[PDB]
């Protein structure tokens, strides 16, 4: 089959690319997105298991292997998974599609089919090898929708004023093309006669045609910036609307650029919706109307011209690709140097301290070389582009001239007529001219079309839930932790056996080192990703079958990493609480030691937090986080780490606050300091994903084991 | 056929970020 | 005097450019970053007390007060800086200049010079007021430089490329204006009279004066943007160098982007030292021709001609200033719809965990609706703008046709030389439309030449630095603390009067709460930032003494927040150290518990760490810089809590290298946690600026104080 | 005068950013 190439659409998909390129070449096409998922793609990218994985899901039959150089020599199943070592900096992957004699040929998802001698691949391919093989079940499929189609129904609403763009444009043309006879008139007519009265008449005729023309391009002009405006805030609602719903596997597997960045897709995509269509129904006609009547007025001159715009087309088609690898090359390499310049800037302090001021210059230097030679490299190719195009357009246009001159002379035509043609060569050649500029814009936007509207088909958190029972309107209770196991994508294991009853209204305790998956349980609490294995049970009942809106609203959260919102102190401590009265924030803010904390800043529970709450220090927003987390008035609240950037005072008045909570408020804490905590009801201890010890500190200290060497080795 | 049958702990080892 | 509004190059200088606005209106001008720099201002903006601080240094007599509505009835000094707060949300400081009507006229740094109701401005105005008057030494003065003098002076080396370019200009504008003849020699002789050898001759002729032309456009268009790129290359390695050097108040001072984005103010100046002047010399005399040319044509043709040039330049120059103020607005909506966006998805969890998928919604949307519509503002004043200069350069070309008609009729000149008038129409018009639209170039390149250029005046670290004695080579000694006091900037002082002592290679303890000022100490040992008062001794020699490169090489420090850069691990060992052997590292790699570590990774010390080292986890980060710091081989060794990060097994492994330390070096461990150094030969307990008591251990506790209460209380 | 002048806490408080 031909050789697919599926380009990476991130910067850490490419096995997830290289995963669909092999299934595009064995007949199964599906969403970018979904493979991706299937991979467990995190920011960090893809490792082998993960794409072994999603193979064998996707039916095929994978495996793993190291080979030298002598294996490539040796026969086996051509499109396998490699791995190479860019600029000896940077893992990727690629895809071997054939091992010709001493070359190799592969895709890669950043660049494209491009081909290797065998000493330079083998220098820069790391001995990795995935082997790929269809099995028993492997349905060949077409798992994806036309998302060019799919935004193009938000023209369905707004098709009236598209209507009036066509009618404006449609009048437009055809008094421009009315209106490019006035020098036809002129010649053959009122000069060589010597008419005057006529010419003034004429004059102001076509004057007025041209005003006209005028008025109906304001008109339309204004109608298509609208649509334009509208087509952009309908798909941006759309993606982001969606966005917000996904679950947490979705916004950890990806960055925050790569997130924001598809905002700029829904411009790319109405740059088609709206423009390229209307400028094909549009110029079509025009060109269609205006090679009638340049063929009306003269056939020779007539062909000439339609020779001038095949030339035009060839040379644009043929510089169309260098140029935009030209500009992919610029935009890497900028991205490059920007990121060196953040790096240098932001660690200035080891930089001065290690007096390394003049290496760091020299790098710097030697990649804005890099960037400037990119920027050459397209600068030429523009500036090759641009001459044969104007070697084209002006030899065209002399040769018409000196065609024309000749047709008068020999009597086929007349001066006037000449003049119009030239005339009418503008509404002859800009919109084929037009139509073949839409080649790079209509790539760009089905490009971008994909990007945007993979992710509008991944199912939302509200979708993948089970069903709920409608009598469970309490999260009183007991909170079991059955054989549950945990992993973040398809990474090693964070919990392996977490087994444990939390018996309700009693205050509970985890400690443990750091990394060893004590947020894990608390975002798991949450519904926050799913066990592996088990089940979480809640006063006996199973947390899938609890309704998501209850479950997300009696569970109050404080982490370690709190974030404050751009808003008022009165907004912030009230997210999805719309409906609440002030003396209750007050009572919630004088708990967490925020209250006398707030009325000291200006005015009152009012103030915007500027840039995410940046003027307030680590332990204010702490103390914020916590009173929202009262104000939610939970039946679980979960406190990871809440008091270690805290005080003495304010952690002890915390901590009472906390223990004497009114109402049977089952609470939890997780801390990685032991004595933080020691009059807690009980106290559990995980150490490698699983709890090794449970017990009061009476208990732990008295029973010889991880706990009694912690406590001994921290205290 | 080609190589060393790598196990888990080298898969997830073979990093292709 | 005229009013002076001096706009804001950052967004947190707004105090900064109203001092600068009052200055420049009582005579005084000066750069804006100095005058940044005495106003203390930093990443969270100024207060009013560093503008009073500046002002009285700049010889002012200023004074903060608080004003009600009334006051600004009563007649006070009009030149007065006054809080406002835009949007409800944001403190903002404006100049107020003069009391009218219940109008009230603002110079805004970031909008311009403004005027509000009286109602609206004491809506927006806080009661703070700041005066400012002249004292009895104001010399008035002009301490800035023409930074478009300095940064044209790159053009000297290149002055046979800027040569070249002008003898290919005028060859190819001689070249056009020859050619632009041949429709005259057309119709007037060869048409008229029917020669056809002379036709044919003719037209060869202009094809080769037509490639002719396009081969000197090639040849330009290569040396235009060598040169362009070679000036873009050398203005940004001067910033970058420059930028280097900077002492650390500069740094932190400011936000990464606000120094990376003067990289863009490179190219700003570029588009103006070498598009600029080149488009001057060529334009102006190409018109100058062009239009001597067009009046032998004919006067009343090129009369018209000259009315239609000033009415598209007087248009162009009113609609100047409303697009620019709509691109600015469209900037700001765009970078709070950007802020929003990236708050939202980072902060998505306590948004699930709230249930705040709704409002967030809304407020995405409104912002986007705020975008939407300022770009409908802009694009409605392009739109104008286009219908008017199209209306203006339509009618133009009728009017000149039929004036044209109207003489050949008359005899007064040919159809052949109407034609040949249409052609020289490009060549007088487009040089004369060019340097027009140089007036929004330059305008931007000026603002952002003052931008860069500002920062090049700085004085470096090295300048900044007393005399250094040569007798120095050695750090070992004992470190002495006189009474020092310190404050970042303009803000409330940090350390007051810490009075201690170090002996000589004894390991010394520093414990704190949170924010108590410790990491300031250790900066202040290695001559990041100064002492405001006292001195710091080493051996009895003063630092200021010492040269500045003896500091950085002898004096070795862990922050809490290490950095890494993207290099391999033997590069990020060896940041300065340009020659070190392997074993070197190796035994460094030993007691910082990174061998065991870097062993398990793949390859060896080698492997380049992508983004800052993001792959390595906090711990393993924290060794590499326990590591680098080792490796330095240091006579003082600073640790700022390096070792909370860290587990037990690491933490004995870091503690008992560091105890067991070969030479006479000084190790310095700065701890929040008593409990993680308690064996040191003294520890020196700071609370408020200031140590209250010094000693061992065994001596603290016996001693009732400070100590004993916060080891009572934490333990 | 005109006013009421602030001290030097009330001057630092009064934040600009
Ligand atoms: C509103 C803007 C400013 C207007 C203020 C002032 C305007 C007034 C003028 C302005 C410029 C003057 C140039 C020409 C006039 C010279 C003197 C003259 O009248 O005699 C010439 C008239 O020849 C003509 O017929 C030209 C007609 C005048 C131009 C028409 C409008 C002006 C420009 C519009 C631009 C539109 C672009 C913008 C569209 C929105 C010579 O004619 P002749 O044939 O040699 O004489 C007989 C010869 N014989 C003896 C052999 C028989
Ligand atoms: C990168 C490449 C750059 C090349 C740029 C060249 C521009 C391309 C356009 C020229 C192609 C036209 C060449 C043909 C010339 C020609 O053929 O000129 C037509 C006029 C001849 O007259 P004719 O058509 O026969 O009319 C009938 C006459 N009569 C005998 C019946 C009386
Ligand atoms: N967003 C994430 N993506 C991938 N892995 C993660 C993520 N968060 C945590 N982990 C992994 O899960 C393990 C559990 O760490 P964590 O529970 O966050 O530590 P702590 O219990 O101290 O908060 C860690 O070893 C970490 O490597
Ligand atoms: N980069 C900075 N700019 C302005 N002020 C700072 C900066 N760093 C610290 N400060 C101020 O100086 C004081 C000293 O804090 P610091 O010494 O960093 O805390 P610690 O002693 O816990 O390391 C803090 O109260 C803080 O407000
Ligand atoms: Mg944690
Ligand atoms: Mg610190």
């Amino acid at each position: 089959k031909k050789y697919v190439c599926v380009r990476q659409y991130d910067l850490t998909d490419c096995g997830a690319a290289c995963l669909s390129s092999i299934a595009q070449y064995y007949g199964l096409k599906m969403s970018l997105a979904k493979i991706r998922e299937m991979t467990g793609t995190d920011t960090q990218g893809t490792n082998a298991y993960g794409l072994i994985h999603a193979a064998k899901q996707l039916g095929f039959s994978a495996k793993g292997v190291k080979a030298s150089k002598e294996d490539l020599l040796k026969d086996f199943r051509l499109p396998a998974i490699a791995n190479v070592i860019v600029d000896n900096r940077l893992a990727h992957f690629v895809v071997i599609y054939s091992i010709k004699n001493r070359i190799i040929t592969v895709a890669d998802p950043g660049k494209g089919i491009v081909r290797y001698s065998m000493d330079d691949f083998c220098s820069i391919w790391t001995g990795g090898l995935v082997l790929l093989e269809p099995g028993e079940a492997f349905q060949k499929g077409d798992y994806t929708q036309n998302m060019m189609v799919k935004f193009a129904g938000f023209l369905k609403p707004l098709k009236k004023t598209v209507l009036c763009i066509f009618l404006a444009s449609l009048l437009y043309t055809a008094l421009g093309i009315a209106g490019s006879f006035y020098i036809k008139f002129l010649f053959d007519d009122l000069i060589k006669f010597e008419k005057l009265n006529d010419l003034h008449i004429i004059s102001a005729g076509f004057a007025v045609i041209f005003l006209l023309q005028i008025f109906l391009n304001y008109y339309r002009s204004i109608l298509v910036t609208k649509l334009g405006m509208s087509i952009d805030k309908s798909i941006m609602m759309e993606y982001y609307s969606h966005v917000l719903k996904l679950p947490m596997n979705f916004f950890n597997s990806r960055k925050v650029g790569e997130i924001i960045s598809r905002f700029m897709d829904a411009s790319k995509i109405r740059q088609a919706i709206s423009g390229a269509t209307l400028t094909i129904m549009i110029d079509t006609i025009m060109a269609v109307i205006g090679g009638i009547l340049l063929y009306i007025q003269n056939s020779s001159l007539f062909f000439i011209s339609f020779i001038i715009i095949l030339l035009y087309g060839i040379i644009v088609t043929v510089f169309n690709k260098p140029i935009q690898n030209a500009n992919r090359q610029i935009m890497e390499d900028n991205a490059k140097l920007t990121s060196a310049l953040v790096e240098s800037v932001k660690g200035i302090e080891t930089i001065k301290s290690f007096g390394a001021e003049e290496q760091t210059e020299k790098s710097t230097r030697d990649k804005i070389e890099t960037v400037m030679k990119s920027s050459f490299k397209e600068g030429m190719l523009y500036i090759n582009l641009s001459s044969l195009t104007g070697i084209v357009a002006g030899l065209g246009g002399i040769v018409i001239l000196w065609a024309g001159a000749y047709n008068v002379i020999k009597g086929n035509m007349s001066g006037g007529q000449l003049l119009a043609f030239n005339a009418l060569l503008a509404y002859f050649l800009t919109p084929v001219k037009n139509l073949i500029d839409l080649q790079p814009l209509i790539q760009t936007a089905v490009v971008a079309s994909n990007r945007l509207g993979e992710i509008l088909e991944l199912a939302t958190e509200k979708e993948l839930r089970e069903d709920s029972d409608d009598f469970v309107i309490s999260l009183k209770g007991d909170i079991e932790f059955r054989n549950v196991d945990f992993r973040y994508g398809l990474r090693k294991p964070v919990l392996k056996n977490i087994n444990l009853t939390i018996p309700k209204g009693k205050t509970v305790a985890i400690v443990g080192e750091s990394g060893s998956g004590k947020t894990t349980l608390a975002k798991l609490l949450m519904n926050f990703y799913s066990p592996e294995k088990g089940d979480i049970l809640i006063n006996g009942h199973s947390i899938k079958n609890i309704s998501l809106e209850l479950i997300r609203k009696k569970i109050a959260f404080v982490s370690q990493d709190v974030f404050i919102f751009s808003g008022t102190v009165k907004e912030n401590l009230c997210l999805g609480n719309e409906n609440v009265d002030m003396d209750e924030i007050i009572k919630a803010a004088k708990m967490a030691n925020a209250h006398d904390f707030i009325e000291k800043l200006p005015l009152k529970y009012d103030t915007f937090l500027n840039e995410s709450g940046a003027n307030l220090s680590e332990g204010q927003k702490q103390r914020l986080a916590i009173a929202r987390a009262l104000l939610k008035k939970p039946d679980i609240l979960i406190l990871d780490e809440a008091t270690s950037n805290l005080d003495s005072i304010t952690e002890n008045h915390i901590k009472d606050a906390i223990y004497g909570l009114e109402d049977d408020v089952t609470v939890i804490i997780i801390a990685h300091r032991l004595s933080t905590i020691v009059n807690c009801d009980k106290i559990y201890l995980l150490k490698d994903g699983e709890i090794v010890e449970s017990g009061s500190h009476t208990e732990l200290i008295a029973l010889k084991g991880c706990y009694f060497k912690m406590w001994k080795q921290t205290e | 056929n080609i190589g060393r049958e790598l196990t888990d702990e080298e898969l997830m080892e073979m990093t292709g970020g």
